[PDB]
C-alpha cells in the first residue's frame, strides 16, 4: 500500500559535484549540442 | 539583493482586541486585502531576487581536498569547515559588519512592532544555503573557468584559466606564465588588504546597513504613528469608547481608522518604491553574477576597474559582494 | 548542426502545446490589470460611513443639506481609490518599461547581432536569437551552441624543442598520454605541434610545468627534399 | 595563399565547395632557386 499526502523537507540546492582539478588535468568537448531555448518577456 | 519581507493586518494595527472598530472598519471595503496583497507581493519577490542572484548553478561544485591553485591563495574567500555556519573568511566579516534589526524567526521594538500586528517573515533561503550557492559558483570558477557557465563543468590548471584571461584582455598568455609568481603575490597580497579594508572601514556595507536602517525607520514610523490623534480626542480607542457615548464614541474610532489607514497605505507605497530600487539592484547583480563570475567581461568598469580578468562572489546580510580582479 | 536545430525547435512547439504556465510573466500582466480594475468597481460598494454607498438613494432620502455630508464621504472614499489604482499602475508601469528596456536591449544584441554577454542570449555560447511576437510581449528562441561529450587530457602551459619554450598561437597543448598536440579550446580537434601553430618566447626554465617535446618544422621536410634533389644531380654528374 | 587559408580535411565533407588553386610563396623561392642550380649544373659541365 501507498497513498499521497503533504511532506515537507529541507530544500536541495542542486546534486553534489566534486571537479576533477589536477595540476595538468583538462577535459575537452569532443562533440556539442545546438539548443533552442525560449525567454519571455513582457 | 533583498530586504525584509513583512506582513501586516487591518484588523490588529487600526485596533486591537476591538470588534467595534472592526465592525466600523468593514464600510471601507478592500483596502485592507490591497494593502496585504501589496507587501505579499513584496514579500514573493524577496525570494525571486536571490534566488537570480545566487542560484544560476544546476550542480554544487566543490574544490579537491588539496587546495594549491598555481599560487593563487583562495583560503580567505573558500569555505571554512571548522565552521557550524559554513561561510568564509571574508564573508564572515560580511556578517559581523552589517547588523540585523530582526531575524523573523520564531518568538525590543521587534516586539512591539509585533504587538501591532506587524511581521517580519523569513527569506526562503537560509544563509547556510545561500554560503553553499556562492562557495559552488567560486568552486566552479577556480576550478573550470567560465566552462560551467557553457555547460559542464570542464576542468583547467589555474595558470592555464589565467593565460586565457590574459589572452583575452589582449595581453600574450607567455607574460604571465614569465610573470605567474609575482602575479600570484600581486593577487595574495591584494586578497590581504580586502580583510583589513573591510575590518577598519566603519562605513563599507553601508549600501547594506542602509537597506537594514530603512526596513527598521520604517516599521518603527508605522508603530510610532498609533500614538498620533489625528483630530480625535483621544489616540487610545478604550480611553474614546469608556468616556462618550456610542454615536460620538464612533465618529472619534472613525478618525483613528481614516489616520491609521493612510498611514499603512504610506507604509505600503513607500515599500513598493524601495522594493522597486532593490530589485533594479538585484537585476543588475544577477547580471554582474553572470558576465563577471560565470565569465570575463570586455564591458569597460563594469567588472571593477581595470581590464576584468575574473570576479568572485561573497554572500553579506541582504547581499552580494563581488570581489572584482584586473589587470 | 541542422538536424539538431530542427529537433530543437521541434521541442518548443510540444513545450507550448503541452502547458499554459510557461506563458505565466505575460498572463500575470492581464491579470494584476484586470484585478486591480475589478477591485476598483468592488470598491463602489463601499460605505465609507455613509448612510448608503447608492449614491441616489441619498439623494432620494436626504436633502441638500443634510445630504452633502454624506456625498462628501463617498467622494472622499472613492477618490482615494482612484488615488491607489493610479499609484500601483504608476508603479506597474515603472516595471514594465524596464521589462520593455531590457527586451529592446535583448532584441539589438542578440536578434541584430552575436552576443559575447555570458547567459545574456540563453544558457550557452550565443550563436543567434529568434523574435515571436506573444500579447503584451515577447518571446526570443535563442540558439546556443552548448558544448558536450568531454573527455579528461594531460596538458601543459609551455613546450620544450630547442632550449626554446613554445606556446599555442591559439588553442591548447594536449596529451592521449604518449603523444602533444595542440587543439582549439572549444572542440576536440588535435593536430601536429608546429611552428604555424605556436609562438616562441624565452627558454625552458623560467615556466613552472613546462615538458619536452619535439616542434616541427614544415620546411625542413622540402628543404632536405630540394638537397636529395641536388644530391641526385651531383651523382649523375660524376 | 597558403597564408590567406587553413587547411582541414579532404574535398568530399563540404557542402559547396569549390575547385581552385591555392599559391604556396614557397614555390617562387624554390622555383627560382632551382634554375639558379641547374644553371650551375650546366656551367659545371
Ligand atoms: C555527436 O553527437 C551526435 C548526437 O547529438 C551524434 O549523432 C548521433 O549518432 C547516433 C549514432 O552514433 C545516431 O543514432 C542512430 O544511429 C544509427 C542511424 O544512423 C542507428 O543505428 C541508431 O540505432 C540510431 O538510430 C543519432 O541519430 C545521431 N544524432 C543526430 C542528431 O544525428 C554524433 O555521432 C556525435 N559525434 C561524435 C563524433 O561522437
Ligand atoms: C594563504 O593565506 C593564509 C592567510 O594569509 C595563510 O594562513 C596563515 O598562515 C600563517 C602561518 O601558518 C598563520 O600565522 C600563524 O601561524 C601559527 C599557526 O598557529 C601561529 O603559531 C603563528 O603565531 C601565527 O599566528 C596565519 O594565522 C594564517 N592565517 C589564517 C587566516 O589562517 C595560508 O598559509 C596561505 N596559504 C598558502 C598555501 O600559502
Ligand atoms: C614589476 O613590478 C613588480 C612589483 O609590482 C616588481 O617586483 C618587485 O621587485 C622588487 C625588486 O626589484 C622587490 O623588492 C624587494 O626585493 C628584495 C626581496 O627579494 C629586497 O632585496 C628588496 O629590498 C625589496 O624588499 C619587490 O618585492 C617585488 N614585488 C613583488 C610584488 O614581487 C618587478 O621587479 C617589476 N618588474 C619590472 C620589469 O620593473
Ligand atoms: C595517441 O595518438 C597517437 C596518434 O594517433 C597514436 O599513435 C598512432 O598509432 C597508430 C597505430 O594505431 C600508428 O599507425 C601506424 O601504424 C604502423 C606502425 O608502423 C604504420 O605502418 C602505419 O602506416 C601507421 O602509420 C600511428 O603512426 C601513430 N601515430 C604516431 C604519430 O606515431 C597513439 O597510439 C595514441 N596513444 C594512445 C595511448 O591512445
Ligand atoms: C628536458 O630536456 C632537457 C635537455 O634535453 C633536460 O635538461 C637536462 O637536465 C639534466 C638533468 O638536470 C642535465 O644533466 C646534467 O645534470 C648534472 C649537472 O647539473 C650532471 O650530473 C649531469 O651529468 C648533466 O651534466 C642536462 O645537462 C640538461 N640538458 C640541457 C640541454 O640543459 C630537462 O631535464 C628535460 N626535462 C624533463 C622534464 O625531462
Ligand atoms: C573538382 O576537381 C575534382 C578533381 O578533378 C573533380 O573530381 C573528379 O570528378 C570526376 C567526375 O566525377 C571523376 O572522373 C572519373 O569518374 C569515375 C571514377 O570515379 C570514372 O568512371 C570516370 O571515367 C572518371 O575517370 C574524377 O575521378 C574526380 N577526381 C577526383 C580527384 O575526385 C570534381 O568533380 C571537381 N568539381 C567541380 C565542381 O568541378
Ligand atoms: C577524469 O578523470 C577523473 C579521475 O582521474 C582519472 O584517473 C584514472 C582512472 C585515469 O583515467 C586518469 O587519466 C584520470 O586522471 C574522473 O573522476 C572520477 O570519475 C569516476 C567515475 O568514472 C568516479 O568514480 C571517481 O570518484 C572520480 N574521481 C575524482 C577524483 O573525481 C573524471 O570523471 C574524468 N573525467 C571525465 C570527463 O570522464
Ligand atoms: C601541484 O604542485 C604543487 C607544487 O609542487 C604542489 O604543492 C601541489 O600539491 C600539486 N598539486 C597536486 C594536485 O598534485
Ligand atoms: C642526368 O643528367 C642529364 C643531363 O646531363 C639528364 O638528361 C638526365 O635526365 C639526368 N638523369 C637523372 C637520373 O637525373
Ligand atoms: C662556372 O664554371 C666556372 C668554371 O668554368 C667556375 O669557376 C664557376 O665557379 C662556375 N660558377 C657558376 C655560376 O656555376
Amino acid at each position: 500500500v501507498a497513498s499521497q499526502s503533504i511532506i515537507a523537507y529541507t530544500m536541495s540546492l542542486g546534486a553534489e559535484n566534486s571537479v576533477a582539478y589536477s595540476n595538468n588535468s583538462i577535459a575537452i568537448p569532443t562533440n556539442f549540442t545546438i539548443s533552442v531555448t525560449t525567454e519571455i518577456l513582457p | 539583493v533583498s530586504m525584509t519581507k513583512t506582513s501586516v493586518d487591518c484588523t490588529m494595527y487600526i485596533c486591537g482586541d476591538s470588534t467595534e472598530c472592526s465592525n466600523l472598519l468593514l464600510q471601507y471595503g478592500s483596502f485592507c486585502t490591497q494593502l496585504k496583497r501589496a507587501l505579499t507581493g513584496i514579500a514573493v519577490e524577496q525570494d525571486k531576487n536571490t534566488q537570480e542572484v545566487f542560484a544560476q548553478v544546476k550542480q554544487i561544485y566543490k574544490t579537491p581536498p588539496i587546495k594549491y591553485f598555481g599560487g593563487f591563495n583562495f583560503s580567505q574567500i573558500l569555505p571554512d569547515p571548522s565552521k557550524p555556519s559554513k561561510r568564509s573568511f571574508i564573508e564572515d566579516l560580511l556578517f559581523n559588519k552589517v547588523t540585523l534589526a530582526d531575524a523573523g524567526f520564531i518568538k525590543d521594538l521587534i516586539c512591539a512592532q509585533k504587538f501591532n500586528g506587524l511581521t517580519v517573515l523569513p527569506p526562503l533561503l537560509t544563509d547556510e544555503m545561500i554560503a553553499q550557492y556562492t562557495s559552488a559558483l567560486l568552486a566552479g570558477t577556480i576550478t573550470s573557468g567560465w566552462t560551467f557557465g557553457a555547460g559542464a563543468a570542464l576542468q583547467i590548471p589555474f595558470a592555464m584559466q589565467m593565460a586565457y584571461r590574459f589572452n583575452g584582455i589582449g595581453v600574450t598568455q607567455n607574460v604571465l606564465y614569465e610573470n605567474q609568481k609575482l602575479i600570484a603575490n600581486q593577487f595574495n597580497s591584494a586578497i590581504g588588504k580586502i580583510q583589513d579594508s573591510l575590518s577598519s572601514t566603519a562605513s563599507a556595507l553601508g549600501k547594506l546597513q542602509d537597506v537594514v536602517n530603512h526596513n527598521a525607520q520604517a516599521l518603527n514610523t508605522l508603530v510610532k504613528q498609533l500614538s498620533s490623534k489625528f483630530g480625535a480626542i483621544s489616540s487610545v480607542l478604550n480611553d474614546i469608547l469608556s468616556r462618550l457615548d456610542k454615536v460620538e464614541a464612533e465618529v472619534q474610532i472613525d478618525r483613528l481608522i481614516t489616520g491609521r489607514l493612510q498611514s499603512l497605505q504610506t507604509y505600503v507605497t513607500q515599500q513598493l518604491i524601495r522594493a522597486a530600487e532593490i530589485r533594479a539592484s538585484a537585476n543588475l547583480a544577477a547580471t554582474k553574477m553572470s558576465e563577471c563570475v560565470l565569465g570575463q567581461s570586455k564591458r569597460v568598469d563594469f567588472c571593477g576597474k581595470g581590464y576584468h580578468l575574473m570576479s568572485f562572489p561573497q554572500s553579506a546580510p541582504h547581499g552580494v559582494v563581488f570581489l572584482h580582479v584586473t589587470y | 548542426i541542422a538536424n539538431q536545430f530542427n529537433s530543437a525547435i521541434g521541442k518548443i512547439q510540444d513545450s507550448l502545446s503541452s502547458t499554459a504556465s510557461a506563458l505565466g510573466k505575460l498572463q500575470d500582466v492581464v491579470n494584476h490589470n484586470a484585478q486591480a480594475l475589478n477591485t476598483l468597481v468592488k470598491q463602489l460598494s463601499s460605505k465609507f460611513g455613509a448612510i448608503s454607498s447608492v449614491l441616489n438613494d441619498i439623494l432620494s432620502r436626504l436633502d441638500k443639506v443634510e445630504a452633502e455630508v454624506q456625498i462628501d464621504r463617498l467622494i472622499t472614499g472613492r477618490l482615494q481609490s482612484l488615488q491607489t489604482y493610479v499609484t500601483q499602475q504608476l508603479i506597474r508601469a515603472a516595471e514594465i518599461r524596464a521589462s520593455a528596456n531590457l527586451a529592446a536591449t535583448k532584441m539589438s544584441e542578440c536578434v541584430l547581432g552575436q552576443s559575447k554577454r555570458v547567459d545574456f542570449c540563453g544558457k550557452g555560447y550565443h550563436l543567434m536569437s529568434f523574435p515571436q511576437s506573444a500579447p503584451h510581449g515577447v518571446v526570443f528562441l535563442h540558439v546556443t551552441y552548448v558544448p558536450a561529450q568531454e573527455k579528461n587530457f594531460t596538458t601543459a602551459p609551455a613546450i620544450c624543442h630547442d632550449g626554446k619554450a613554445h606556446f599555442p598561437r591559439e588553442g591548447v597543448f594536449v596529451s592521449n598520454g604518449t603523444h602533444w598536440f595542440v587543439t582549439q579550446r572549444n572542440f576536440y580537434e588535435p593536430q601536429i605541434i608546429t611552428t604555424d601553430n605556436t609562438f616562441v618566447s624565452g627558454n625552458c626554465d623560467v615556466v613552472i610545468g613546462i615538458v619536452n617535446n619535439t616542434v616541427y618544422d614544415p620546411l625542413q621536410p622540402e628543404l632536405d627534399s630540394f638537397k636529395e634533389e641536388l644530391d641526385k644531380y651531383f651523382k649523375n654528374h660524376t
